[PDB]
C-alpha cells in the first residue's frame, strides 16, 4: 500500500513491528520455565492431520550444547533467526574459545529484527520484520537462564514466559504456579499441565515437544518414553 | 439485406408466430438481439420493418429524459418502461448506441436480466444496434445474453445496387439511368 | 371424524353470524381511511365543521407600532398572498413574534393562532419511535468503551444533579470509531433502548440531496426540531458519507457535501449555543472526518471500538451462544484463542454456523466439533472478503 | 396561549398493516376435529350469539338518526362531495393538523372523528372536505410503479431441478432463504437466528441467477430483484433514495427476499449520467450498508446477491452479519457439464449420431451458459433447415458459432 515498512504510527508504534507482532498470536503455544534446576522448553505441535509425521515439526531447536530455543509464528521465518543463533554461537567459540552467554545469543538475534527496510538498504537485506516470537533456554556462568525475544527486537529474560496464541492463559497460569525455589521435574510437570489445558486436540506424547537445558548435562529433546512418563500423571 | 432479413426473422418473427415450433425444438424462444455494423448500414430500418410485418410493437429506447414523462413519473429504473411494453405486447424495445460507460448497454443489460426468467409476459423482444461488436462489455457478449448477432456490413456493389433502385424510386428519373455505374461509383458507400 | 360434520356446521354458523355483526356494525371501507363506527362522534363533528372555522397558515413578517395599541402585523400566506392584519381579540399581542408560522381566518386574515415551525416530513421521521431490542448487555469486550458513551450520553440526562452542583460541564458529543463489525450500531441501538429523551438517528447517506443546500437545510431543521425538546440525542451513522475532509480538487468536487457538513459543524458549535443535544456519530473510516468535526466541543469523546481481545472475544461468544442448544463442555475460551483478531460480527456467525452444522447433521445439539467447523468456515475460509485487515489503517 | 398536547404517543402511523381487523377470533386449539375444539367453537358462537342480540337490541332502540346506514350517510353528507386529495404536514393535536393542498397551500384544520387517526403520518395523502378542507380521511396510496418493478409478479419456471451440480451451493441457499420459512422450527430450537445475508459469487454463466431463479420459484415470500447498475441514479441523493425506497418497499411485504443481482455493477461501472462521481456511488454503498446492518429494525427480509466480481466489492459490504455466507459457483467438472447438457437437451429431440461426451470438452472454461446457448444455437440451426431432429453438425456449428467469433 501506501505506507513503507518503515512508517510510525502516530501513537509512536512501528507499523510492520506491531503487525508481526499480531502474527504470533496465531502461532502454537510455547511456555518456558527457568529454574535453579534448569530451563524447560515446552511447546504444542498443532497435528492438522493424522497423515502428517509428528518428528517433522521441529518447534524447540538445538541452538548449542548448551542453548536451545522454541519458536512460535511463523515457523519459517524463525529458521533465519536459528541459523543466525547458531552461526554467531561457535563463532564466540571459535574466537575466544568459550560457549557464548544465553543473553548474548539473545541480543545477537535481537539485532536481527528491526534490520528491514525498503530503500537504501542492502540487496540482501530483509523486507519485513520476522513475525516469529522466540524463546532462548540455556545454561552460563549466571545458571539457567530464559530469555523471550519478539519481532521488534526487545529481547528479556523471563522467569516462566508463554508465547503463541494461549499466551495470556498460559502466563495467567504460570503466574499461578510458579515459585521462583522449585523443582526442574516440577517445572516440566506444571508447562505439561497448562499445555494440556489450552491445546485443542488432547495432550499425548506425539503432539507436544519437551526439552531441557540442565546445568552439567546438554540440551536434551525428552523422547517419547521420556514424555509418556510425565504425561502419565498429567 | 436479404440475409439479414431472415436472420432477424427466424429470431423475432418466428417466436411470436409460431411459439409451438421453439417448443417442439426443445430450446427457449430468443429474447435478445444484436444488430451491429457501420451506422446507415441499416440496423433501424431492419428492426423497424421487423416490427412492422409482425405487428410487434416498436418501441425505441433513446434515454431521453423529454420522453420520461411518457414512460412514468418515478423515472427511476428503466424497466419502469416494462409496464408499457406489456400493455402492448407482442413488442420490440429498440435502443441504438449513437457511440464513461455506454448507458444503452446498460439499459440492455437491465432488460436482458428481467428478460431472463423474471419477466411473466412473453413475445417482448429487445434488439440492439451498435456501431462495434469488439467494444461491448463482456456481460453482453456472454453466451445465453444475446440470443443472436447480425453483422449488418456497409453494401456491396450488388447490394448498393438495389438500396439505390429502392431510393431513386421516390424521384421522377429519366429513362435509361445506369444505376449500376452509379454504384460502381460509391465504392464503400453506407446505405 | 365424528365432531367433523357439526364442526364445519359450527364453523359456518359463526362466519355467517361474524358477517352478520359486521353488517350492524361497521368495518368496511377503510380505503378511504375511515375509521371503525364505534369511534364516529357525529354531532360533534358537526359542531366542529360549523363552530371550528379551517385557518390558513401564514408567515409573520413584520410588526408595525407594536408598543401602541393598534399593532399590524405583515403575514405572508405562503403561495396566496401577503396581508396586513391584526390580531384576534383571543390571542395576546406577546404571544405572536416576527418571523413565526401562524394560522389566520380566511375573511379577513386576522391571526388566531401561532403555529410550530415547519419541519420537513422526512427529518421528522428520524427521530426514533420504536426503541431497539438490544439491551447493554449484548454488548460484549466492550466495558470501557461502553462505560466511557454512557457517562456522556445517558448519565448527564439521567442524573443532572451531579454535574450542576460541581459547576461541571458534561461532553456533549460523541464518536464511535473502529472497523466493521465491531459494534458501534449495536452500541448506538443499546443507548437508544435505554435513553428517555428524544433519539434521532440520521444516516449520512440521508443528508445528501438532489438540490444545493437542501442538505444544511436538512441539517437545521434537524437541530431545530431537536431544540424543541427538554433533551435529545442525535445519531450520526456512517458519518463519512457527509463528514469528509474539506478539500479544493479544481471542480466542485464535493461542495455540496462539504457545505452539509459545515452546517452540521455550525449547529455544533458556532455562535449560537447548541442546545441540550448530545449528538452521537459512528464510522468505520474516522481519518476521513474534516478536522473542524473531529474537534472537541463537536465530538468531545473519541470511543474507539477496537477488534475484541481474548476476554472480549470470549464474552461474545457467551452472549451470542447463550440461547444456544449446545453441548456440555463448549470451550468457547479456545474458540476465543482459535479466531485472534476477529469482531463481533464474526463471532455471531461463528455460532449460527456452528447451530447451521448441527441443523443440518438434523442433530438438536451443536457439539463442540461444530463450533470448530464454523470457526473454520467463518474465520478461516471466509478470511479472503474479511474488511478487518483493510480497515484498521482507517482507525 | 399554551400549545396543544396530543394524547398520542409518537408521530408515525400504526406498524401494524393489513390485519383481521375485527374477524381476529381466538385461535381454536387442536385443529384436530375432537370435542375439545368442538367446545371452543361453541363458546365463540356463544358469545356471537350474545353479541348480536345486544347489538340487534341497542340498534333497536336506538333513533332513526342514530343507525348504521343513517350514521353512514350522515358520515357521507359530513364529508360532501368532492373529496380534496392533500398532504398530511404535521399532526399539531389529535383533531387538528396542518395539512397542504395540491395548490402549495397549507391549512390549519381539524381531523374529524371518523377518520382513522392511527392512518395518519406527516407526508401520508389526507382527504379534505372540499369547503373546509377539515381532514374527513385517509387516501390508500396505490403501489407505486417502482413497487412493481421491483415485485416478481409470477415466479419463474426454472426451479430445483433445473440445476445441475450445484448441490451444495443449493443447500446452502436452502439454508438460509427457504428452510427459515418452511421449517422455522429448527431454528428457533437451535436458538439461532438463520444465516442473515447472502452472496453468491463466481465466473460469469455458472448458475448465480439460475439459482436465485429457482429460489424464486420455490419461495412463499415477496420476490423483489435489483441490479446493481439500477442503484446508480442520475441526481444526486437518489441512489441512497432508491436503495432506502427497495428496502422500505422490502419491509412493507414480510416476508420477502431482496435480490441485488449484479452488486459488482454499482462501483465497476461509470456512467456520465451519475452527477456525482465515485462518491455518489460510495453514499449509496453507505446507505446499501445501513440497510443491511444497520440502526434500523430489519424484519423478514432476506437478501441475496451476485456477482462475478467479488474483489471489486467494499469488504464492509459483504461483512458478517450483512452477508453471513459466501457461496462460490465454480465452473462446472465433467460431471456437472453431462448433467447441465442433459438438462438443456430434455425437451430437445436428439439425433443417434449426437453424443454430449464430446460436447463435454468443447472448451476448458465451459459453464451453464455457454452449454446452454451451444443448445439453443443448435435448435436454431436445426429451425433452419426445416428440422426437428437436431444433428451432431447442428451442434457442431453451434460451437463454433457462441463459443468463437
Ligand atoms: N461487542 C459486541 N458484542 C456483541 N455482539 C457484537 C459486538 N460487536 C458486534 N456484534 C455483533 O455483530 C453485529 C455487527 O453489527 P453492528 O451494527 O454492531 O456493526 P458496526 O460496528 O456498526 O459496523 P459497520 O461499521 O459496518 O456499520 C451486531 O449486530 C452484533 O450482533
Ligand atoms: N449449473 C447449471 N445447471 C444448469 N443450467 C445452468 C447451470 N449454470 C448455468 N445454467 C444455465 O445458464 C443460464 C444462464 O446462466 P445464469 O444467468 O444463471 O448465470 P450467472 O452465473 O448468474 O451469470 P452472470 O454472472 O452473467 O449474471 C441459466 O438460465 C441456466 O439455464
Ligand atoms: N440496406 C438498406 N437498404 C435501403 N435503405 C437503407 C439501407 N441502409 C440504410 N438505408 C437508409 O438509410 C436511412 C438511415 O439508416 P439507418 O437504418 O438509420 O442506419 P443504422 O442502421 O445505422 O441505424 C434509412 O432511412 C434507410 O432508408
Ligand atoms: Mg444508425
Ligand atoms: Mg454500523
Ligand atoms: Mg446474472
Amino acid at each position: 500500500y501506501d505506507r513503507g515498512v518503515n512508517t510510525f504510527s502516530p501513537e509512536g508504534r512501528l507499523f510492520q513491528v506491531e503487525y508481526a507482532i499480531e502474527a504470533i498470536k496465531l502461532g502454537s503455544t510455547a511456555i518456558g520455565i527457568q529454574t535453579s534446576e534448569g530451563v524447560c522448553l515446552a511447546v504444542e505441535k498443532r497435528i492438522t492431520s493424522p497423515l502428517m509425521e509428528p518428528s517433522s515439526i521441529e518447534k524447540i531447536v538445538e541452538i548449542d550444547a548448551h542453548i536451545g530455543c522454541a519458536m512460535s509464528g511463523l515457523i519459517a521465518d524463525a529458521k533465519t533467526l536459528i541459523d543466525k543463533a547458531r552461526v554467531e554461537t561457535q563463532n564466540h567459540w571459535f574466537t575466544y574459545n568459550e560457549t557464548m552467554t544465553v543473553e548474548s545469543v539473545t541480543q545477537a538475534v535481537s539485532n536481527l529484527a528491526l534490520q528491514f527496510g525498503e530503500e537504501d538498504a542492502d540487496p540482501g537485506a530483509m523486507s519485513r520484520p520476522f513475525g516469529v516470537a522466540l524463546l532462548f533456554g540455556g545454561v552460563d556462568e549466571k545458571g539457567p537462564q530464559l530469555f523471550h525475544m519478539d519481532p521488534s527486537g526487545t529481547f528479556v529474560q523471563c522467569d516462566a514466559r508463554a508465547i503463541g496464541s494461549a499466551s495470556e492463559g498460559a502466563q495467567s497460569s504460570l503466574q499461578e504456579v510458579y515459585h521462583k525455589s522449585m523443582t526442574l521435574k516440577e517445572a516440566i510437570k506444571s508447562s505439561l499441565i497448562i499445555l494440556k489445558q489450552v491445546m485443542e486436540e488432547k495432550l499425548n506424547a506425539t503432539n507436544i515437544e519437551l526439552a531441557t537445558v540442565q546445568p552439567g548435562q546438554n540440551f536434551h529433546m525428552f523422547t517419547k518414553e521420556e514424555l509418556e512418563e510425565v504425561i502419565k500423571d498429567i | 439485406l436479404d440475409k439479414q432479413i431472415k436472420e432477424i426473422k427466424e429470431v423475432i418473427e418466428l417466436p411470436v408466430k409460431h411459439p409451438e415450433l421453439f417448443e417442439a425444438l426443445g430450446i427457449a424462444q430468443p429474447k435478445g438481439v444484436l444488430l451491429y455494423g457501420p451506422p446507415g448500414t441499416g440496423k433501424t430500418l431492419l428492426a423497424r420493418a421487423v416490427a412492422h410485418h409482425t405487428d410487434c410493437t416498436f418501441i425505441r429506447v433513446s434515454g431521453s429524459e423529454l420522453v420520461q414523462k411518457f414512460i412514468g413519473e418515478g423515472a427511476r429504473m428503466v424497466r419502469e418502461l416494462f409496464v408499457m411494453a406489456r400493455e402492448h405486447a407482442p413488442s420490440i424495445i429498440f435502443m441504438d448506441e449513437i457511440d464513461g460507460d455506454s448507458e444503452v448497454q446498460r439499459t440492455m443489460l437491465e432488460l436482458l436480466n428481467q428478460l431472463d426468467g423474471f419477466e411473466a409476459t412473453k413475445n417482448i423482444k429487445v434488439i440492439m444496434a451498435t456501431n462495434r461488436i469488439d467494444i461491448l462489455d463482456s456481460a453482453l457478449l456472454r453466451p445465453g445474453r444475446i440470443d443472436r448477432k447480425i453483422e449488418f456490413p456497409p453494401p456491396n456493389e450488388e447490394a448498393r445496387l438495389d438500396i439505390l433502385k429502392i431510393h431513386s424510386r421516390k424521384m421522377n428519373l429519366t429513362r435509361g439511368i445506369n444505376l449500376r455505374k452509379i454504384a460502381e461509383l460509391m465504392p464503400g458507400a453506407s446505405g | 371424524s365424528t365432531y367433523s360434520r357439526q364442526i364445519k356446521q359450527v364453523e359456518d354458523d359463526i362466519q355467517q353470524l361474524l358477517k352478520k355483526i359486521n353488517e350492524l356494525t361497521g368495518i368496511k371501507e377503510s380505503d378511504t381511511g375511515l375509521a371503525p363506527p364505534a369511534l364516529w362522534d357525529l354531532a360533534a363533528d358537526k359542531q366542529t365543521l360549523q363552530s371550528e372555522q379551517p385557518l390558513q397558515v401564514a408567515r409573520c413578517t413584520k410588526i408595525i407600532n407594536a408598543d401602541s395599541e393598534d399593532p399590524k402585523y405583515i403575514i405572508n400566506v405562503k403561495q396566496f398572498a401577503k396581508f396586513v392584519v391584526d390580531l384576534s381579540d383571543q390571542v395576546a399581542p406577546t404571544d405572536i413574534e416576527e418571523g413565526m408560522r401562524v394560522g389566520v381566518d380566511r375573511n379577513k386574515y386576522q391571526i388566531h393562532i401561532p403555529l410550530p415551525p415547519k419541519i420537513d416530513p422526512t427529518v421528522t421521521m428520524m427521530q426514533v419511535e420504536e426503541k431497539p431490542d438490544v439491551t447493554y448487555s449484548d454488548v460484549g469486550g466492550c466495558k470501557e468503551q461502553i462505560e466511557k458513551l454512557r457517562e456522556v450520553v445517558e448519565t448527564p440526562l439521567l442524573h443532572p444533579e451531579r454535574f450542576v452542583n460541581l459547576g461541571i460541564e458534561p461532553p456533549k458529543g460523541v464518536l464511535l470509531f473502529g472497523p466493521p463489525g465491531t459494534g458501534k450500531t449495536l452500541c448506538a441501538r443499546a443507548v437508544a433502548n435505554r435513553t428517555d429523551a428524544c433519539f434521532i438517528r440520521v444516516i449520512g447517506s440521508e443528508l445528501v440531496q438532489k438540490y444545493v443546500g437542501e442538505g444544511a437545510r436538512m441539517v437545521r431543521e434537524l437541530f431545530e426540531m431537536a431544540r424543541t425538546k427538554k433533551a435529545c440525542l442525535i445519531f450520526f451513522d456512517e458519518i463519512d458519507a457527509i463528514g469528509g475532509a474539506r478539500f479544493d480538487d479544481g471542480a466542485g468536487g464535493d461542495n455540496e457535501v462539504q457545505r452539509t457538513m459545515l452546517e452540521l459543524i455550525n449547529q455544533l458549535d458556532g455562535f449560537d449555543p447548541r442546545g441540550n443535544i448530545k449528538v452521537l456519530m459512528a464510522t468505520n473510516r474516522p481519518d476521513t472526518l474534516d478536522p473542524a468535526l473531529m474537534r472537541p466541543g463537536r465530538l468531545d469523546r473519541k470511543i474507539e471500538f477496537s477488534l475484541p481481545d481474548l476476554e472480549g472475544r470470549t464474552h461474545i461468544f457467551k452472549i451470542h451462544a447463550r440461547s444456544m442448544s449446545v453441548e456440555r463442555d463448549i470451550r468457547f475460551e479456545l474458540l476465543a484463542r482459535l479466531c485472534p483478531n476477529s469482531t463481533g460480527a464474526e463471532i455471531r456467525s461463528v455460532c449460527t454456523e456452528a447451530g447451521m452444522f448441527a441443523i443440518r447433521a438434523r442433530r438438536k445439539i451443536a457439539t463442540e466439533k461444530d463450533f470448530l467447523e464454523a470457526v473454520n468456515k467463518v474465520i478461516k475460509s471466509y478470511a479472503k472478503f474479511s474488511a478487518t485487515p483493510r480497515y484498521m489503517t482507517y482507525n | 396561549y399554551e400549545p396543544p398536547v396530543p394524547t398520542r404517543v409518537g408521530k408515525k402511523k400504526k406498524k401494524t398493516k393489513g390485519p383481521d381487523a375485527a374477524s381476529k377470533l381466538p385461535l381454536v386449539t387442536p385443529h384436530t376435529q375432537c370435542r375439545l375444539k368442538l367446545l371452543k367453537l361453541e363458546r365463540i358462537k356463544d358469545y356471537l350469539l350474545m353479541e348480536e342480540e345486544f347489538i340487534r337490541n341497542q340498534e333497536q332502540m336506538k333513533p332513526l338518526e342514530e343507525k348504521q346506514e343513517e350514521e353512514r350517510s350522515k358520515v357521507d353528507d359530513l364529508r360532501g362531495t368532492p373529496m380534496s386529495v392533500g398532504t398530511l404536514e404535521e399532526i399539531i393535536d389529535d383533531n387538528h393538523a396542518i395539512v397542504s393542498t395540491s395548490v402549495g397551500s397549507e391549512h390549519y384544520v381539524s381531523i374529524l372523528s371518523f377518520v382513522d387517526k392511527d392512518l395518519l403520518e406527516p407526508g401520508c395523502s389526507v382527504l379534505l372536505n372540499h369547503k373546509v378542507h377539515a381532514v374527513i380521511g385517509v387516501l390508500m396510496d396505490d403501489t407505486d410503479p417502482l413497487v412493481t418493478v421491483m415485485k416478481v409478479e409470477k415466479a419463474p419456471q426454472e426451479t430445483y431441478a433445473d440445476i445441475g451440480g450445484l448441490d451444495n451451493q443449493i443447500q446452502e441457499i436452502k439454508e438460509s432463504v427457504e428452510l427459515p420459512l418452511t421449517h422455522p422450527e429448527y431454528y428457533e430450537e437451535m436458538g439461532i437466528k438463520p444465516p442473515k445475508g447472502v452472496i453468491l459469487y463466481g465466473p460469469p454463466g455458472t448458475g448465480k441467477t439460475l439459482l436465485a431463479k429457482a429460489v424464486a420459484n420455490q419461495t412463499s415470500a415477496t420476490f423483489l430483484r435489483v441490479v446493481g447498475s439500477e442503484l446508480i441514479q442520475k441526481y444526486l441523493g437518489d441512489g441512497p433514495k432508491l436503495v432506502r425506497e427497495l428496502f422500505r418497499v422490502a419491509e412493507e411485504h414480510a416476508p420477502s427476499i431482496v435480490f441485488i443481482d449484479e452488486i459488482d455493477a454499482i462501483g465497476t461501472k461509470r456512467y456520465d449520467s451519475n452527477s456525482g462521481g465515485e462518491r455518489e456511488i460510495q453514499r449509496t454503498m453507505l446507505e446499501l450498508l445501513n440497510q443491511l446492518d444497520g440502526f434500523d429494525s430489519r424484519g423478514d427480509v432476506k437478501v441475496i446477491m451476485a456477482t462475478n466480481r467479488i474483489e471489486t466489492l467494499d469488504p464492509a459490504l459483504i461483512r458478517p452479519g450483512r452477508i453471513d455466507r459466501k457461496i462460490e459457483f465454480p465452473l462446472p467438472d465433467e460431471k456437472t457439464k453431462k448433467r447441465i447438457f442433459q438438462i438443456h437437451t430434455s425437451r430437445m429431440t436428439l439425433a443417434d449420431d449426437v453424443t454430449l461426451d464430446d460436447l463435454i470438452m468443447a472448451k476448458d472454461d465451459l459453464s451453464g451458459a455457454d452449454i446452454k446457448a451451444i443448445c439453443t444455437e443448435a435448435g436454431l440451426m436445426a429451425l433452419r433447415e426445416r428440422r426437428m431432429k437436431v444433428t451432431n453438425e447442428d451442434f457442431k456449428k453451434s460451437k463454433e458459432n457462441v463459443l468463437y467469433k
